[PDB]
């Protein structure tokens, strides 16, 4: 008679010990499946400069129109440069001032 | 005469002089210059199968204007060939009905209004 | 399914063996039952009813 | 972003993984961690002020969380949302415990 | 057992089948229709 | 104006009292009746907005095909359009010159988004029902007509509690729990 | 939350439909673009329309996990809960501590009295990703079902050579650290499918030297899964067998969580059709 399906497979010593020279091979060369953890030119630079100023100007009305429940810009970590200086030279103009420190730390200079 | 990028650049030499060391590669092709070559390209690889009543559609012009910018256009060609007919030089040569195609031809976009050449009289 | 087999030696001794109804529906004998003795229980394509044959062709 | 009142510096900035947007905050009394609840995530950031890395996101939340505070003196976090909820998170010390009345 | 063993033969024995059969057809018909097409076009010069 | 004879229609045929060609076939009119706008001046307020969006996509389409400031300012307008619900796919970039349109950003309109989300038969109904003053989306009562509802904005946009419509959806269902007021 | 979730499904949906009902013009710009390359004349049907070359103008700068995966692969540690069917036997009982010893970030849960939509609508607002759902046939257990969380796939296998970590011998405590993984043999699109539902519920990047390995090898649909640990000598590599092993078999996959059953299939085992036993991956 013929049979519907082949059946589940008796899992013997022969079976055990191709998986597991199978397994050797894998991790003796290293073949593992894992998950793996996640100044041009002129002409270029004003087209840039321009789509720029174009983008900044369209993003902000985006924003306002869109009454501001937006989705932020992704990421940039950027490079800013401070000079050393005064807090007192780093505040408004008034007559008063809250500190006087410089804004460079000991470990800074 | 298989080398490609060769030959795109022999004819697309008259646009990049027109809408500029020079840049000719794709990857520095800034915008006009770029447009209009894309869409030369494509017309250009789109003509082989693709019909003639179906590859060059003409921008729809009305009728006395279409036929004094073809008045206009044949006033500068005649005016510029008839300049330097009498001259030695290799003068690049044209068809029999065909609008020679001149500096003016393509920086003021004219041929996508006036086409190639009349093909009213070309039928005919 | 009840009496094409006499015993649940013959049930085990055809297991996992491809049946069909008289219309076509194909099916599976599965596992015999203990205490009826050639009664099996067989899955089908969908729901057969109680007008049916089932079929173990030979040969 | 954390603000020294001396030097004037923004010294610390902490984002999410999520591109939110944040609506309210909440500090530690010993201020080791910033806690802080957006409008359109139901999550809570809970960010380390020492290191600047995102210590974890509390999620429990079926609503946006609307307010943060920390309790000034047995420093158990109180958030409350949109969903009718408050709830109480004791962060510190292997609880991770959570009690939301509704 | 008996399943596993009648079950893989008759799978080595289709594609088997199957192989031959697709075999001779195409045999048939390339080394017959280039006859076939070369008849047609010397039929054609006259 | 006096359906003109043979000859006066031969004589004059550019004539035409309503249809001009400024009107460019009368599209804020046609869109403003579509979703129902007040005011005569949302739509071009709307297209200058299409114009920004769609002049920086051909300034944008006319970068280089492989530079990664051209793929990065695509895809991020894109991507903030779509957040907004202006553009329905992020996909193709031809979505930021065809698929970008007034209608879009009125579609994205506060009564557009209730009649879609079944909250009012119609849009003029829903115009009025947000008018009389029954939505509010979060928690803030919203009053006007022209507020524009983001993609995740959306989910919050329900009636007022204490509203007569709120009551009487609720006691249509006979789940009407006076305790909260409705 | 509810509306948000449903509301992104359909979204979802929406854009899956709509990316294969506009595919082919995926496909004839791939065309075009090969054709500005190799300067080859363009077909009659790619070359009368003129609208799909002054879009190409535009979409001349377009261009493993999927869909659902996708957003969190290696960004987000998984969190797993780990089931039983309904008042277990305790031999399924010490199942579920050891499959909950086996996937790292998974806890366990008790059963009992948990309706399935309330407990899927706790899990996927508590934050969890995974829940594997386990169950029995007198102790021997026969199934289990991934479904992933944030309205993902679930996966139903069945169990077959149960052999448990509490049944053999004293051997010992587990290790617990983070695997490395080996799949063997995950040819079709069904088998990336099975592999990256089946691998991410792991933590991603384990160390270079993390002693211990879990394989998932596939041998004609019956994919037998071990643990084991090992120590590398100075002629071969040592490998000694711990926690438990079996033979799932997917017979479903659909796209949906456990709740409904009103969710799309993506596969599911015909078994009663002509040419059933002939093909793998069915």
């Amino acid at each position: 008679f013929d049979r519907t399906a082949k059946p589940v497979p008796v899992i013997t010593s022969e079976v055990t010990e191709s998986l597991e020279d199978m397994i050797r091979r894998r991790i003796q060369d290293s073949n593992f499946d894992d998950l793996q953890r996640r100044a041009l030119s002129e002409e270029l630079q004003k087209a840039h400069s321009e789509i720029s100023e174009l983008y900044a100007n369209l993003v902000y009305k985006l924003d306002v129109l869109s009454s501001v429940h937006f989705v932020p810009k992704p990421a940039s970590t950027s490079l800013e440069i401070r000079v050393e200086t005064p807090t007192i030279s780093m505040e408004d103009a008034q007559p008063l001032y809250m500190s006087n420190a410089s804004s460079l730390a000991p470990q800074e200079i | 005469q298989n080398d490609l990028e060769l030959q795109q650049f022999l004819r697309e030499s008259h646009l990049l002089s027109a809408f500029n060391g020079i840049v000719y590669q794709d990857d520095q092709v800034i915008g006009k210059a770029r447009s209009r070559t894309l869409e030369m390209r494509l017309n250009r690889l789109s003509r082989v199968n693709g019909h003639q009543d179906k590859i060059n559609k003409l921008e729809k012009v009305p009728m006395h204007i279409r036929r004094g910018m073809i008045d206009k256009h044949v006033k500068r060609i005649k005016k510029y060939e008839q300049e330097a007919a009498e001259g030695g030089i290799v003068l690049s040569k044209v068809k029999k009905g065909q609008f020679r195609k001149i500096e003016s031809t393509y920086k003021k976009d004219i041929e996508r209004r006036i086409g190639g050449s009349i093909k009213a009289r070309d039928k005919e | 399914i009840k009496d094409m087999f006499s015993s649940a030696m013959e049930v085990a001794r055809f297991e996992g063996a491809q049946i069909k109804t008289v219309s076509g529906i194909r099916g599976e004998i599965k596992r015999a039952l203990s205490k009826p003795e050639g009664h099996y229980r067989a899955a089908f394509e969908d729901k057969i009813l109680m007008s049916d044959i089932v079929i173990l062709r030979s040969w | 972003r954390a603000w020294d009142l001396i030097r004037y510096r923004n010294f610390r900035t902490f984002t999410g993984t999520e591109r939110i947007q944040f609506n309210c905050l909440a500090v530690d009394p010993s201020g080791e961690v910033v806690c802080a609840g957006s409008l359109d995530n139901f999550d809570i950031h809970v960010w380390s002020v020492q290191t600047g890395q995102l210590l974890d996101a509390l999620s429990g939340h079926e609503g946006p969380v609307s307010c943060l505070s920390f309790s000034q003196e047995n420093s158990v976090l109180a958030s409350a949302s949109w969903d009718k909820t408050i709830r109480i998170w004791s962060i510190f010390g292997r609880s991770q415990q959570v009690e939301p009345i509704e | 057992f008996e399943a596993r063993q009648r079950i893989e033969e008759k799978n080595k024995e289709s594609s088997d089948y199957h192989a031959k059969m697709a075999h001779i057809v195409n045999t048939i018909n390339t080394e017959e229709g280039a006859e076939k097409n070369k008849y047609e076009r010397e039929r054609k010069l006259r | 104006v006096r359906k003109l004879k043979h000859h006066e229609q031969k004589l004059l045929k550019k004539v035409d009292f309503l249809e001009w060609k400024q009107d460019q076939g009368h599209r804020d009119t046609q869109v403003m009746r579509t979703y129902h706008i007040q005011n005569r001046e949302d739509y071009h307020k709307y297209n200058r907005i299409c114009g920004d969006i769609r002049r920086l996509a051909n300034k944008l389409s006319l970068l280089p095909p492989t530079d990664p400031f051209r793929r990065k300012h695509e895809q991020l307008l894109l991507d903030k359009l779509y957040a907004m619900g202006v553009l329905t796919t992020k996909s193709k970039i031809s979505d930021l010159e065809n698929k970008v349109t007034v209608s879009a950003i009125c579609r994205r309109r506060l009564p557009v988004i209730m009649h879609r989300l079944k909250m009012a038969e119609t849009i003029q109904d829903a115009v009025k029902f947000i008018e009389q003053g029954h939505v509010r989306v979060g928690p803030n009562l919203i009053n006007d007509p022209a507020y524009l509802v983001t993609r995740n904005m959306e989910d919050y946009v329900t009636w007022v509690d204490n509203s007569k419509i709120k009551k009487t959806l609720l006691r249509y269902r006979n789940q009407i729990d006076d305790f909260d007021f409705s | 939350m509810l509306r948000r979730q449903a509301r992104e499904r359909r979204e979802y949906l929406y854009r899956k439909a709509q990316e294969l009902q506009d595919s082919q013009l995926q496909q004839k710009r791939q065309i075009i673009k090969q054709a500005l390359a190799q300067g080859k004349p363009l077909p009659k049907e790619l070359a009368e329309d003129e609208s799909l070359q002054k879009d190409f103008r535009y979409d001349q700068s377009l261009k493993q996990v999927d869909d659902e995966y996708a957003a969190t692969s290696g960004i987000m540690d998984p969190r797993i809960i780990v089931t039983t069917s309904r008042d277990p036997s305790t031999r399924l009982s010490q199942f579920a501590k050891e499959i909950k010893l086996l996937f790292p970030n998974a806890v366990r849960l008790n059963r009992g009295n948990y309706v399935m939509p309330n407990l899927v609508d706790a899990c996927k607002k508590s934050g969890t990703t995974d829940l594997v759902v386990l169950h029995e046939h007198r102790g021997v257990p026969t199934s289990l079902t991934i479904s992933h969380f944030p309205h993902g796939p679930t996966a139903q296998f069945s169990l077959h050579n149960v052999v448990m970590r509490h049944d053999i011998i004293n051997a010992g405590n587990q290790s617990e650290v983070n695997p490395h993984l080996i799949f063997d043999n995950f040819t079709t699109a069904l088998g990336k499918r099975v592999v990256c539902i089946l691998k991410h519920l792991f933590n991603a990047g384990p160390k270079k030297d993390s002693e211990r390995v879990i394989t998932f090898a596939n041998r004609g649909d019956f994919i037998s899964v071990r643990q084991h640990v090992y120590v590398r000598t100075r002629e071969g590599v040592e490998i000694a067998e711990v926690g438990p092993r079996f033979e799932m078999r997917l017979f479903e996959l659909r796209l949906g969580t456990l709740e409904n059953k009103d969710a799309d299939v993506e596969w599911q085992l015909r078994r009663f059709i002509r040419t059933a036993n002939k093909k793998d991956y069915l």
